[PDB]
């Protein structure tokens, strides 16, 4: 219910981290 | 954090900071998983072999911080504990499992952004994220090496510190150490063979072990900093409370209902 | 290091 996990000055911004990535290529690989 | 990186500005919201009344300095890491509630390891506050045994009153929760030693006043919170909660079954004594412990905030904190709560994960998540080889993340202001020229330099960062690890197979952890590892602990880190390091270290404690879920787009802290055996040591993995497996003791303790 | 909070909290 209570939203947690989506980060104000990134995820709710539409903005993305610089090693974000590196997080979400290790599931596609 | 060893060989990790500055944090971006309101990339870690759910981190807190452990302050130490007097003497003032830096305890341990934790996260916001809540409004009141904060999320650390047990042996942040009691450790006995080490005389270690903190109360309420002896700690300060520091939440919106980016910079480990400013007084980040427009940004920044400072939280008084109202009451800490620790695992009955923590084993100090050989092994460290369900090192994790919980701590009530006297007065709610006002979210911002700076500040907001991580996700607990549920069965799914857990189930489908925590695989070996799947990367994590670690942050803290702990040290940057383990050890170092004493005063040619600074042991500790300014700001907040970012690195991610891979979850590795529990075989693998299993034969890498003398300890005896329980279900209720993960490890992570590369492998020698693997080209890159990384690692957290002392005063990285307590921190959050968090993973984005593609799905979704949310944080989910699956880890606690718990234990190591050095810092980025090859051949050695770092230890981290395993969240989801001690997520009933939470529920009971937090009582939502 | 650290700068100092203020002295209510301390
Ligand atoms: N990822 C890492 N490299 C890492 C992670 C956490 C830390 C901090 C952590 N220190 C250590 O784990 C030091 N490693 S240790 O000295 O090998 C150690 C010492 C005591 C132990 C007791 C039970 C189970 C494992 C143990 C491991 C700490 O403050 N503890 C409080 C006192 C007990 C041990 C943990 C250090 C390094």
């Amino acid at each position: 219910e209570a939203d947690c996990g989506l980060r104000p000055l990134f995820e709710k911004k539409s903005l993305e981290d610089k090693t974000e990535r590196e997080l979400l290529e290790s599931y596609i690989d | 954090i060893v060989e990790g990186s500055d944090a971006e500005i309101g990339m870690s919201p759910w981190q807190v900071m452990l302050f130490r009344k007097s003497p003032q300095e830096l305890l341990c890491g934790a996260s916001l998983i809540s409004d009141r509630w904060v999320l650390t390891a047990a042996h942040c506050l009691l450790y006995p072999p080490w005389d270690k045994n903190f109360t309420e009153n002896d700690l300060l929760v520091r939440i919106g911080k980016h910079s480990r030693t400013r007084y980040e006043r427009n940004i920044e919170k400072i939280s008084m504990l109202e009451k800490i909660y620790i695992h009955p079954r923590y084993n100090w004594r050989e092994n460290l499992d369900r090192d994790i412990a919980l701590m009530k905030l006297k007065k709610p904190v006002a979210f911002s952004d700076y500040i907001h709560p991580v996700c607990l994960p549920d069965r799914e998540t857990a189930a489908s994220l925590l695989q070996a080889g799947y990367k994590g993340r670690v942050t803290g202001w702990g040290n940057l090496k383990e050890t170092w020229t004493a005063n040619v330099g600074k042991g500790q960062p300014s700001v907040l510190q970012v690195v991610n690890l891979p979850i590795v197979e529990r075989p693998v952890c299993k034969d890498s150490t003398r300890i005896r590892i329980t279900d209720n602990m993960f490890c992570a880190g590369y492998k020698p063979d693997e080209g890159k390091r990384g690692d957290a270290c002392e005063g990285d404690s307590g921190g959050p072990f968090v993973m984005k879920s593609p799905f979704n787009n949310r944080w989910y802290q699956m880890g606690i900093v718990s234990w190591g055996e050095g810092c980025d040591r090859d051949g050695k993995y770092g230890f981290y409370t395993h969240v989801f497996r001690l997520k009933k003791w939470i529920q009971k303790v937090i009582d939502q209902f | 290091d650290f700068e100092e909070i203020p002295e209510e909290y301390l």
